[PDB]
């Protein structure tokens, strides 16, 4: 309850939390960093123009 | 009665020091962070003079 | 080299002209920001081409 | 050429790693 050394809930959530924030993390700033190129944009107008 | 008393005092102090304790623990963990990001721009510097 | 570099040239040329249209596209679509990265890239693309 | 070629794929591993320190701080 007070959480001695390896406390297997609490040792655990830990271990999980480290993986568990650095991946997502990094897909998500990765993927706006891939999504960054401008002419991706220009791929937006481009459908609209297509559609239209 | 005197020996509560003295032990008393010395047991507050120790309480006090625990808060502290937890308060500076919590502190640590928020400056590994602000390190980590430091260290990162360094590293950013670096590659500018491999250029 | 001579042939790669006007190639180069009149592909700038070319991203130029395709620029300049996505431009006036943005303007019609009423996206401000868009037109205005486009300028932006047109003056690279010349620089760039000045240098060719 | 021997010179210029051996920089030009040396940077673009170099520019990889920047863009994760990148990603690390925005995360």
């Amino acid at each position: 309850v007070r959480g001695m050394n390896t406390s297997s809930a609490m040792s655990a959530f830990e271990r999980m939390e480290e993986k568990v924030l650095m991946q997502e993390s990094r897909a998500q700033a990765l993927g706006e960093l891939a999504g960054a190129d401008l002419e991706t944009q220009f791929a937006q107008l481009e459908g609209g123009s297509d559609v239209d | 009665k005197a020996s509560l008393d003295t032990q008393s005092t010395q047991v507050e102090t120790l309480k006090r020091n625990l808060i502290q304790l937890e308060s500076k623990i919590s502190e640590a963990k928020t400056k590994k962070e602000m390190l980590k990001a430091r260290i990162t721009t360094a590293k950013a510097q670096e590659q500018l003079q491999g250029m | 080299a001579q042939k790669r570099s006007e190639k180069q040239y009149n592909d700038a040329q070319n991203e130029i002209n395709k620029w300049q249209r996505n431009a006036q596209l943005a303007l019609q679509k009423g996206d401000e920001n868009l037109a205005r990265q486009a300028l932006e890239r047109k003056k690279t693309y010349t620089d760039t081409s000045a240098a060719l | 050429e021997k010179m210029l070629e051996q920089a030009i794929l040396e940077m673009q591993e170099d520019l990889v790693q920047l863009r994760q320190g990148v990603a690390q701080a925005i995360a």
